[PDB]
């Protein structure tokens, strides 16, 4: 009957796969969560975000749990056609290794922005997460440098671009034109 | 030039009550996200005309519990500093800054903030290094760090602190690895 | 509050303040003693060298104090002697008894006349 | 930048030594580093021969210090630990640091290891952030005796307090029989309160010295 | 799981007062280091018998500018999320966030929490 309460439960608040998949890697002192969507979820028109929510069985405490949102579009083979839309967080690990372990729930949260009656809150619990000091023990999910130079695992290239401090730029080179970029990216970085 | 002889002929002299540029420091109580913390409103404030040009600056020290520990502590201390840019006759300005809670309430009280005042030419043109003017030093007690939420005026639900029940490395330690109340009083000449 | 102690002085017993502190928390006791006694040493060298000196009994009670202080001296200079030997039961009983020495003596602590 | 040392004397509450030094300057801008020259990024200095370089580390490294008691047992496990484990290089110059080269996760963490009575060691672990520290305790309690008790120390040893904490009270009780003796001397010679008084200032110079090692024990 | 039927059922109604759980939010301007900060404090209020047992958890989501750019910005939004314990009826929490610039100075509008 529990069961069949919690079900109750679950049709009481209420099909369409909106989510792939959640995966995970640990940066340095980062714990970096992301996800992948399908065409069904439009950025365009929902402002979305992706909470962790800490198990209390461990956690006897009052610690908030903060963590940061970012969007990641990435153009596959340009040279319909694929973009890759990812929807990934983070926030900070020694905080929750307090019990050698933890399992954290995965909440991604939607709201419509078109609409001004906000009559569209859906979620989805997109997965959990259990990790460990015995999971890093053996890697498994750190990423450390050069010797991850052949980067074949996308997760990881991801975990790069959530974790990691971003800053843009406009270049106008007005009496020229601006080749030198390559030289400078292929060669005097050597860029892969 | 002129004026730093003039006021540190006024901060030095003058053993009096009344001192042109002061650095009163009190304590507040602050919340973030949800825990309690401790602010130092450190506030210089000009009763001269001296006008602190340039060249001048603002070097504030907040020691600790001071005693000689054989292995140390992680940090001995802080050392915040700022310029003071123009700073007229009558002016004033207000610094926070924490002392709050050391990682699972690791506060030791009696806490010292320390006000100094830098002087250096070599910043407007050298030729000869520069200038200390103490200044402020207040200390913090346990008596001020105290919060009385049953008397408080409002009689508004704020939430009991039960602060961190173990240490996070303790808790770390524990989990991989498996009464009378205390008194003190005085008594004083009526 | 006010306690007039009458066995302290000759004539008159003051209603001298009595200031109590009492916690779960030794260390917070201990801190604020260290404050409260850094304020009376402030308040009493502002009077001092102004205000006048009550007289003392010299006897009974000064001399209670004195058998009640030897007795704990001796026991801590045994205990440090014991700590540089370093015999077994490293320093727990010893952390746990200096603890006691120290409630002992803070309870009356510097009545100031 | 302006390099400012500046100087309190503790024993003395009239704050009568505010000294100052101005200890000289240090000039950085972009192109000293463009070219390295200060900077340390790691391995390929592993042969530590500028010491400016191991304690440029003890400081921008988030510190963790431990006592270890294994009571049944002398305690050597560590040196292997230490030195295979972990795969330490001793810094020959201080040869009580060890800068650990096990080449994933744990390269640039700096260990120190006093073992005063082969029982009771003292470690201080110095990492790159705390998730680092937790995942040497981890390796570290694998490879541990069963009785090999860890306990996290903010503010000194436990032995070390125990002696500051049984100073300040053996000078303290030695101050007020010292008052009582005094006053048993005038007997000889009803008492001067006055004398009392001075007494009871140097007894309160003393009682706030117990009162700051009883905290440091009474947090321990 | 019978108290939680209730609440959530009676939330969902629109009886056109927010009854049985509120939170509220309002702006506090604090200073910190030198630098005047913009902090939003959540408070929620049990008005309501039901007791938010064990379970039960609060999340708040920040979100800045929403017309998503061109250029993806660094932190699209924040999220925080604590447990809540025992509430008890009449019983409350508040929690004060940052909302306010470290990056740019830069505060940009509206923000909704």
């Amino acid at each position: 009957i529990i069961s069949k309460s919690y079900k109750a439960l679950i049709n009481l608040v209420q099909s369409e796969q909106l989510v792939e998949k959640i995966w995970y890697r640990v940066i340095d002192d980062s714990l970096v969560v992301g996800v992948k969507t399908t065409s069904s979820l439009k950025l365009s028109l929902n402002d979305v975000t992706l909470s962790l929510l800490m198990d209390q069985a461990h956690d006897s405490r009052f610690r908030l749990l903060k963590c940061q949102n970012r969007v990641i579009k990435l153009s596959t083979n340009p040279f319909k056609k694929e973009c890759v839309q990812i929807i990934t967080a983070v926030t900070s690990l020694s905080p929750l290794l307090t019990f050698s372990k933890f399992c954290c729930t995965v909440l991604l949260q939607i709201m419509e922005r078109e609409s001004g009656n906000c009559p569209k809150d859906r979620y989805v619990v997109c997965g959990r997460v259990f990790l460990s000091l015995e999971d890093l023990s053996t890697g498994k999910y750190l990423l450390t440098f050069p010797k991850k130079k052949p980067i074949e695992h996308m997760e990881d290239l991801f975990a790069l671009l959530a974790a990691f401090h971003k800053s843009c730029f406009q270049i106008t080179s007005p009496g020229y034109a601006l080749n030198s970029m390559k030289v400078w990216l292929l060669e005097h970085m050597k860029c892969e | 030039l002129n004026e730093a002889m003039n006021v540190s002929c006024a901060l030095l002299s003058s053993g009096t009550g009344p001192r042109p540029i002061s650095c009163t420091t009190s304590t507040t109580w602050s919340r973030l996200q949800t825990q309690d913390v401790l602010m130092a409103t450190c506030v210089l404030e000009n009763s001269s005309s001296f006008s602190l040009d340039q060249g001048w600056t603002l070097c504030i020290q907040v020691l600790t519990s001071s005693c000689a520990l054989d292995l140390d502590s992680a940090c001995s201390a802080i050392t915040y500093t700022i310029p003071v840019d123009q700073l007229g006759p009558g002016a004033r300005r207000e610094v926070t800054l924490p002392l709050g809670p050391g990682e699972n309430g690791g506060l030791d009280l009696p806490v010292t903030v320390s006000c100094t005042l830098f002087y250096s030419l070599r910043e407007v043109v050298g030729g000869q290094e520069g200038v200390c003017l103490p200044l402020s030093r207040h200390t913090v007690d346990m008596l001020q760090c105290l919060r009385f939420p049953g008397l408080a005026p409002p009689h508004t639900r704020a939430p009991s602190p039960l602060g961190p029940t173990r240490d996070p490395v303790a808790t770390f330690l524990e989990t991989c690895r498996e009464l009378p109340p205390s008194v003190a009083s005085i008594k004083v000449s009526a | 509050r006010e306690v007039a102690m009458t066995d302290l002085c000759p004539a008159g017993p003051i209603q001298a303040v009595e200031i109590q502190v009492e916690s779960s928390s030794l260390a917070d006791i201990c801190r604020a003693h260290h404050a409260v006694v850094g304020r009376m040493q402030t308040m009493v060298t502002e009077q001092a060298t102004q205000g006048s000196s009550a007289p003392d009994l010299r006897v009974q009670y000064l001399r209670q104090i004195h058998a009640n202080h030897e007795t704990l001296l001796r026991e801590v200079q045994t205990l440090r002697d014991r700590l540089c030997t370093e015999d077994e039961a490293s320093s727990c009983a010893t952390a746990q008894r200096l603890l006691q020495v120290y409630r002992q003596l803070r309870h009356p602590s510097l009545i100031l006349l | 930048c302006t390099v400012l040392l500046q100087i309190m004397e503790r024993e003395s509450g009239n704050c009568p030594k505010d000294r100052y030094v101005v200890c000289g300057r240090v000039f950085l801008s972009l192109e000293d580093l463009s070219t390295g020259k200060y900077l340390l990024t790691f391995p390929k200095k592993k042969p530590i021969e500028h010491m400016e370089d191991l304690f440029a580390l003890l400081a921008a490294f988030h510190k963790s210090c431990f006592q270890i008691t294994s009571p049944g047992y002398a305690l050597n496990s560590m040196k292997v630990w230490l030195l295979e484990h972990m795969k330490c290089e001793i810094i020959k110059e201080f040869p009580e640091v060890y800068f650990c080269e096990r080449p994933g996760s744990f390269y640039g963490t700096l260990f120190t290891w006093k073992q005063r009575t082969p029982f009771e060691g003292i470690l201080i672990i110095y990492s790159r952030n705390q998730t680092v520290m937790f995942q040497c305790l981890h390796n570290l309690i694998r490879i541990l005796p069963i009785n090999c008790f860890l306990k996290n120390l903010k503010s000194g040893s436990e032995n070390f307090l125990i002696d500051n904490m049984a100073f300040t009270l053996e000078k303290e009780l030695v101050t007020l029989s010292s008052l009582s003796s005094a006053i048993a001397k005038h007997e000889s010679n009803k008492v001067s309160g006055a004398l009392y008084r001075e007494i009871t200032l140097k007894v309160a110079e003393v009682q706030l010295k117990s009162d700051f090692a009883a905290q440091k024990l009474s947090n321990l």
